[PDB]
């Protein structure tokens, strides 16, 4: 029941395809445009439309997602992009005519995948697009789903309000699943979850059928601290989908929440027995086992996996659950062998080591550890930045700026490398003009980042100069607050006089962060005393 | 209006790519290509091949008529060379071949990888000059076999007056000018009975096969009305269709015609047409089965193919290619001056069945 | 860029539609290309060749020693399938099958009048489907055997002890799991001879092939250093360099291997490593003399196909395809005339190759 | 007396039919002239000592001298090894079909109980003389370590061999690029004499095996 090639139709398709694997997209094009307007047939359409999409010109892809609709119009996706492609292209009214092709099909008939089409649109083509779906919606209000598509084109848009007015105007939309789901979505960019919360359980009591439902309103139960609640919904999930690992891993992470350790483990062995979602669940019961009396077991679910690129956040999981059990030893062993298994996966490894335990406060196991990292790959900048890190900690400053140095050589772009280097040669150098311009950079780079701006105050204030330290730090505690970056405000006012400010602020600090150090010691070597 | 089949061009385009990128010889695209279409007419029609152009050039005019040949002719089958028919009066007639055997290696090479035009271009050689043959027959273990290749006579039909009451007429190979000596050996028959036989034996067996046009001139020195053969194809121009001559110097003497299983082509034409018009009655065994005609087509460039335009047909609706033509009766050969007829048991059953038909006859 | 080869698509193209007007049958374009893509595959080289679904199959069920069958090795005998030999664990040993089982039914229809490719065919099939065999035994009543096509491993290494101290070991077919039984086969042979085993007959005539890995494999377990095999070609991951594991179960024990023409690539790399590496001895008639290691690359319609990917070389840097191996002692099948169960008495090249094992054992001393 | 004969590369062959006087120098010439025809070494030699009955003694010491450097060859009668000898250590395996005695079997005793050569044949004739081991000779004879019946091998030819890689059509050259081995016509030139009788081939193979290993 096939067709029968021609002897030129087979010729210039055969040189497309073939130019379709030599980057020569466009002689692919010439051919497949030609030989879809005079064959008609819909697989070359069809391929001629992919390939005109995915190079990007659109006029002659408009031309032949119009041919491939033409070809076989029963094929409603292709109606669809059509249509788009028209919306792109600005008729406006053929791009009506067809949404009633693709609409009114009474088979399927769907403006989900409209949405998801529209979502990577530009706006001004989105909004000619809800332009004609609103014309479409005067023409044809009677129907939800018209109703639905709006709302997902409005909310794509970015005003929720409106669209969830009209899903609230219409009962249509609490029966029918798809605007329900919409209007619970449009509550959460509202901002009100204690409204989308009662009306997600009065979608799950009138349509229980749906599991998307019930797994919202417990992940808004979540959101809203709810953790009780939304642990019985997915156990109670779990019963109606025993199947679903990703169900049961959601209960496992609740559960979590909700302090209950024993089911947590025990979910997260259900996963782990399942083989599925198990790094994941060997991060969460590494967690456990941090907060939970055993960790030899935590350590076995974490060896009975395999390699995952999820699985080295459980790896680091475990390396700060041994950490904690008092066994550094084991922990190195371990990720030594980790190293072994893949060289790719051991210089993550040597950087989780190094970190860790520079977290735990052994800085010189950490040192030499990042040292070890740095033997096997040097090359790495990331290995450098933590092996200046524990420098620093250690006060091996000469080695910060060594590593500073080689990182930013081999990556200038990355401003926090230089951000870094400034801030340590203008603390430990005389002349602050190199340290200067190296901030310099590092702002021009990332003008906006907290620690950008604090060292940009930070050398400011080793210049001199005091307003533009005063400001640059202000914006730095706005961005984020931090004990360091207190210090050097407070720095920056014992330089412009007004102590009374500096005591204040290096207070409320204090009582922000008043296991730090570093803002004691400036406050002790400024105002003479341990605090303000 | 029906679904072009874009999913096997796609496929073809990706192979082609893969392979020129895994291959371990930079191989260039000529090359494959090349190879693709030869492979896809040779997996197709197992005759057929792609005359290429210096094929085209050297098919244009013999290069030389010095060397000759094993004489045997092969037709591809499950990838084996097989020999259709050896050729009477010939070294490897003469040695222990039977047709109806394969031919596994030709020149200390196997065969089951080329078609049977690079076999037969192997077999041909320098005249005097010997080769060695690996033929597997009946299943049995290969063995090696020596021939000498010369340039090789055939002499076309020869007329054995077997008894003096019958003629045994045996034709070699369907050559140009065939008919002729036919008609000229029928009327030194004639003469020798005093212009009166009682019947005929056409020992065509162990034939390959001819020119067409002989074959339809010999069946028409036998007959007198009705098509001869007709041709079918899918070109226009591949209907070919034949008739009957009133003339015939036959004086429409009974006929018992043989067919071995050894003979192909236009010895199974000649047959089938003197069965279906019943103008006489077979003997001999299940013929080979070859009725495939080959025709030179022309392409874009200076190249040519050899596609089977047509397969032939007997006058009526029987087809030689697809069954191969049948006997009436099916007598096994076997072994029981000296004549002829008391050596091969055939010509002995069918002389006895001219014997016994003769009285019923009459006159 | 390179030019899009132009010229000689039109020809092909402009071939395609005469063939599809003149042929005298009917054809649709996805068998032309199909015919093409085979072509193309034959003709670049002998042994590169589009794999169908069947023959893929075929293939990796030939070169995986898993299949779905009775485990039942049998032979063609005047129109009745004879049980050569029941395989051990399989349906057919716990059925009772015996040598000289005559196959007459399968679930029923006869034996006769089907050649030895349908009723294996017939045998054959899912794992778990039942099956009712009636099987005449030595000519007595026939019998129906209720089976159910199992999963079945075929044994690729034979092992036998022809004299106390020397050992007889084969490989007829090199398979994925090779490597790992004929370790254990050592094992076992050790274990046969309470440790201490003086010589070792390896036996590779007519071994066709088989994947490369497991020939590495087997290479190394009696191999202590060095490298095997190393492979070399256009694409980047064909340079790939096996080594030689130090550990082997083989003691060191002196080793003679035979070839025949009928041994293969897995057989000659074999050959080549315990050669070109002075661990063992090569003694008959020269090898196939075939060098290309082959990938099955992977097609979406589920029909594969196989490349020659890329040469190897022995660890002297010989690339012996197109060449064969050429065995030190060079003895010929021959026939001695003189003026339980052994093989020795029975072969020739087998007991000229246990002659020289135990006069290397003699010369050895005590 | 002698009779010398390149069998196979490296591996030429020797026969003493009879211990005559000055038999020692004709087989240092014989030594030498295979000497030039194989390069100066071979891998292995094959002394054909059988069917010999026996000869002179001088000529048996010489002769054994001929191939040993120390030790005493023979003794009641102290006869000594000259370290001069032109052998060089060439592998060698001494044949023993049964008729050796006397010369033959005391050199055949001198070369085995020195450890210098080895023994393949049979069980000696069995004919007072002492081995360079203190072990004597003419009460029991010589046993050889290794026993080869007497056998006479005959090869038949296959109507077909296995058609190598090089007669397929386009099969890829050699990667060291040296002309591929092709299969034309097979047939044997000569009856070399390892084809003739069991022993030699026996103990031409067992040379190659001593050549193979045991170099390392």
């Amino acid at each position: 029941k096939y067709g029968s090639f021609s002897e030129d139709s087979l010729y210039s398709l055969l040189v497309a395809e073939l130019a379709g694997q030599r980057n020569r997209f466009d002689i692919a094009l010439s051919n497949y445009v030609v030989q879809a307007q005079k064959t008609r047939d819909p697989g070359v359409s069809e391929r001629a439309f992919r390939i005109a999409e995915y190079l990007g010109a659109d006029q002659e892809a408009l031309d032949t997602s119009l041919l491939w609709a033409r070809s076989a119009p029963d094929n409603l996706d292709a109606q669809r992009a059509a249509a788009i492609q028209l919306a792109r292209a600005g008729r406006y009214e053929e791009s009506m005519v067809y949404m009633e092709k693709v609409l009114n099909g009474q088979g399927d008939t769907h403006f989900d995948f409209l949405a998801l089409s529209a979502a990577e649109t530009d706006p001004d083509t989105r909004a000619g697009l809800l332009q004609s779906f609103d014309h479409l919606l005067k023409k044809y209000p009677n129907n939800g789903q018209l109703l639905f598509g709006k709302a997902l084109l409005l909310q794509q848009d970015g005003r929720p309000d409106e669209a969830l007015t009209l899903l609230e105007d219409n009962s249509a939309s609490r029966h029918e699943v798809a605007p329900l789901l919409l209007r619970s979505r449009l509550l959460q960019s509202m901002k009100r979850s204690d409204e989308a919360l009662p009306l997600l359980k009065a979608g799950i009591k009138e349509h229980p059928d749906d599991k998307r439902v019930r797994l919202a309103y417990a992940r808004l139960l979540v959101e809203q601290n709810r953790l009780d609640d939304a642990k019985a919904e997915f156990a109670g999930l779990v019963q109606q989908f025993p199947d679903d690992d990703d169900l049961r891993f959601s209960l496992a992470l609740v559960c979590l929440e909700a302090q209950a350790w024993d089911e947590a483990r025990i979910y997260l062995e259900e996963l782990v027995e399942r083989d599925s979602h198990v790094d994941a669940a060997h991060f969460n019961l590494g967690r456990l086992a941090e907060e939970q009396k055993d960790t030899a077991r935590a350590l076995d679910e974490y060896a009975q996996v395999g390699p995952g690129n999820d699985f080295l956040p459980a790896q680091l999981r475990q390396t700060d659950v041994l950490l904690k059990a008092g066994r550094v030893d084991e922990a190195a062993q371990r990720l030594d062998k980790a190293r072994s298994e893949q060289p790719d996966y051991a210089i993550q490894l040597y950087l989780i080591e190094a970190e860790a335990l520079s977290n735990n406060d052994q800085q010189e196991k950490a040192w030499q550890a990042i040292q070890e990292g740095l033997k096997q790959y040097p090359e790495d900048l990331n290995l450098l930045y933590t092996r200046s890190m524990l420098a620093e900690k250690r006060n091996d400053l000469a080695q910060m700026e060594k590593d500073l140095r080689f990182v930013i050589a081999r990556e200038p772009d990355n401003a926090m490398a230089l951000n870094a280097l400034g801030y340590t040669l203008a603390d430990r150098t005389t002349r602050y003009g190199e340290a200067r311009e190296l901030i310099l950079k590092a702002h021009k780079l990332n003008p906006d980042d907290p620690a950008i701006l604090d060292s940009m105050g930070w050398i400011n204030y080793r210049q001199g100069k005091l307003a533009d330290a005063e400001r640059y730090l202000r914006q730095a505690l706005q961005r984020y607050p931090d004990h360091e970056v207190a210090a050097h405000l407070g720095e920056v006012l014992w330089a412009q006089g007004r102590q009374g400010d500096a005591r204040a602020i290096w207070r409320e600090y204090l009582d922000k962060q008043p296991d730090s150090d570093v803002l004691r010691r400036t406050i002790k070597r400024l105002t003479g005393a341990e605090t303000p | 209006s029906a679904p072009l089949p874009l999913d096997e061009l796609r496929t073809f385009a990706e192979v082609l790519d893969r392979v020129k990128a895994a291959y371990v010889e930079p191989v260039d695209d000529k090359t494959l290509l090349e190879n693709a279409i030869k492979g896809m007419l040779s997996n197709l029609d197992p005759h057929s091949a792609y005359l290429g152009p210096e094929d085209f050039a050297e098919l244009q005019e013999s290069t030389s008529g010095e060397f000759g040949g094993l004489g045997i002719e092969v037709g591809s089958e499950d990838g084996f060379i097989k020999v259709v028919s050896p050729i009477d009066d010939t070294p490897a007639a003469r040695a222990g071949i039977q047709p109806g055997d394969l031919i596994v290696q030709i020149d200390g090479k196997p065969t089951k990888g080329q078609s049977m035009t690079e076999a037969v271009d192997s077999m041909r050689g320098k005249a005097g000059s010997p080769i060695t043959l690996t033929i597997v027959r009946d299943g049995g273990r290969p063995f090696d076999v020596e021939l000498k290749r010369a340039i090789i006579k055939v002499k076309s039909v020869k007329s054995q007056v077997l008894e003096p009451g019958y003629a045994y007429l045996r034709i070699t190979q369907f050559q140009v000018n065939t008919g002729e000596e036919v008609v000229k050996a029928l009327n030194q028959l004639r003469k020798d009975n005093k212009g009166r036989l009682k019947g005929l034996v056409l020992d065509l067996r162990n034939n390959p096969g001819g020119v067409l046009q002989s074959a339809v001139e010999v069946a028409d020195a036998f007959l007198t009305k009705g098509l001869i053969v007709y041709t079918k194809g899918r070109i226009a121009n591949s209907e070919l269709r034949f008739s009957a001559d009133p003339a015939d110097p036959s004086d429409k003497v009974p006929l018992v015609v043989l067919i071995n299983g050894g003979s192909a082509a236009a010895a199974e034409i000649v047959a089938g047409a003197l069965q279906d018009q019943k103008r006489a009655i077979l003997m001999g065994t299940d013929s080979f089965g070859k009725g495939s005609v080959q025709t030179v087509l022309p392409l874009n460039n200076d190249r040519a193919l050899k596609l089977t335009t047509a397969l032939y047909y007997t006058p009526n609706g029987r087809s030689i290619q697809a069954q191969g033509i049948v006997p009436d009766i099916e007598v096994g050969r076997a072994k029981v001056s000296e004549r002829p007829q008391d050596s091969d048991y055939q010509l002995s059953q069918a002389l006895s069945l001219l014997k016994g038909l003769s009285v019923t006859r009459g006159n």
